[PDB]
């Protein structure tokens, strides 16, 4: 229990900072915001279809190229202002910088043209409380913590200017 | 050049310059503090008796709730465009200090922290990196201090103590 863990970030235009995390066996990468006001892990599914725009972009996580990826199926949604975030939970091995954790996530199916299709990124490592979580679905930094590799229960951000 | 970087399990002390300062959340769950007050200038126009502020490293802007906004960017002589408040390019270099009063300290933006300086002529507008944002019960109404914030202020969210740490961000 003796790890700090980092993960380089990309700032785009002062507006989005993200970096690189890997879903399942072998990883598909995918880059996403670490976002403190939001507890679930969302990437766009392999099952998006082509018609949404913002799936037509970016990359899609494929559940029939991973080994160690447990379905699960549970439909759940996000209500955004511009309307409905939808998909389904999946489990798989997720790392993320030096650190491999098991967990539980959605796979989108569908989302709003916008601002979806504006960002840089895939989706989104949220880091918030299992309260706030669709689906109570217990959130990374929760079974990153469960481990006992950290050397404290903490993570930091740093954002450059452009 | 490095956009930025996240820790696990801890903070990289080549990224900021001295020492944490802390605030408690009001409720776990959430990665809110207290504020006690928002400065344009040396007067606290706004948060007079209290108000929330939600750390949020996925928004890009610090926002407040529509009516807050309304009275900063009046202080500020921004007008409302559809989506943005924006300035005269001109004017953005001698707009106002802005500090949020989180715990023991004033935490101070200044024109160069929230004004997207794109041009310097008059002919021309620039955005300002704070938006209204009217978030729902249970997390608001609140104001939400994103990358505008952190950019200035390395950010440490530490789940052991609830605590939200602050310090300087070295660039
Ligand atoms: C391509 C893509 C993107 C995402 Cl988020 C995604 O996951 C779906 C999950 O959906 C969402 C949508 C909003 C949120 C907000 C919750 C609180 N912080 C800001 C977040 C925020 O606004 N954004 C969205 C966002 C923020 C910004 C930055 N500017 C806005 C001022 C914040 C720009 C674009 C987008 Cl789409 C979350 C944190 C990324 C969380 N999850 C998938 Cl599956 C695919
Ligand atoms: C999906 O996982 C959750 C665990 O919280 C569980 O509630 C639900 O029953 C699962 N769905 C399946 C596989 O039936």
């Amino acid at each position: 229990g003796n790890t700090t863990s980092s993960v380089i970030l990309t700032n785009y235009m002062d507006t989005q900072y993200y970096g690189e995390i890997g879903i399942g066996t072998p990883p598909q990468t995918f880059k996403v915001v670490f976002d403190t006001g939001s507890s679930n892990v969302w990437v766009p599914s392999s099952k998006c279809s082509r018609l949404y725009t913002a799936c037509v972009y970016h990359k899609l996580f494929d559940a029939s190229d991973s080994s160690s990826y447990k379905h699960n199926g549970t439909e759940l949604t996000l209500r955004y202002s511009t309307g409905t975030v939808s998909g389904f939970l999946s489990q798989d091995i997720i790392t993320v910088g030096g650190i491999t954790v098991t967990q539980m996530f959605g796979e989108v199916t569908e989302m709003p043209a916008l601002p979806f299709m504006l960002a840089e990124f895939d989706g989104v490592v949220g880091m918030g409380f299992i309260e706030q979580a669709i689906g109570r679905v217990t959130p990374i930094f929760d079974n990153i913590i469960s481990q006992g590799v950290l050397k404290e229960d903490v993570f930091s951000f740093y954002y450059n200017r452009d | 050049s490095l956009g930025g970087q996240i820790v696990l399990g801890g903070s990289d002390p080549q990224h900021y310059e001295g020492n944490f300062h802390y605030i408690n959340l009001i409720k776990t769950g959430v990665w809110q503090i207290q504020m006690k007050g928002v400065s344009v200038g040396s007067s606290t126009l706004l948060c007079e008796d209290g108000c929330l502020a939600l750390v949020d490293t996925g928004a890009s802007y610090i926002s407040g709730s529509t009516s807050s906004i309304e009275k900063l960017m009046e202080a500020l002589g921004a007008k409302k465009r559809l989506f943005d408040y924006v300035v005269k390019c001109n004017e953005g270099p001698t707009l106002p200090d802005i500090s949020f009063h989180l715990g023991g300290k004033e935490y101070t933006l200044t024109s160069a922290d929230y004004v997207f300086q794109e041009s310097y002529s008059s002919k021309k507008l620039c955005t300002l990196a704070i938006h209204a944002m009217d978030i729902p019960p249970p997390t608001g109404p609140t104001w939400a201090l994103g990358a505008t914030f952190i950019r200035k202020f390395y950010t440490e969210f530490d789940r052991r103590n609830n605590r939200i740490g602050f310090a300087l961000a070295r660039h």
